């Protein structure tokens, strides 16, 4: 039963697969530094 | 940097505060000039009338 073997192997192969793709670590790296450099000011009226 | 952002934003519309302080800096750079000019030709006609005599 080759075939049979075969399609369990690959369906193994496809959910380890999956599972590698989901395998990571999210990171939130995105402080407020460039709310600092948005400083609006007035033009004055020279 | 939210309380910073926050801190720049008070300096930013304490700025548009002194925006009248300017205006009124700039009428008496105005009633400067004119006054200097005035008072000197005020000094040049007593000087001249000094000259005359």
């Amino acid at each position: 039963p080759w075939i049979m073997v075969f399609l369990v192997s690959m369906a193994l192969l496809w959910a380890i697969m999956t599972m590698v793709f989901f395998l990571y670590q999210p990171r939130s790296v995105s402080s407020a530094k460039g709310f600092s450099d948005r400083t609006v000011y007035l033009n004055w009226k020279w | 940097g939210f309380e910073e952002a926050i801190t720049l934003e008070e300096r930013a519309q304490k700025s548009a505060e002194a925006q009248i302080m300017l205006f009124q800096a700039k009428r008496e750079n105005v009633q400067f000039q004119l006054e200097a000019a005035y008072r000197a030709r005020l000094h040049h006609v007593n000087n001249e009338i000094k000259k005359r005599l």
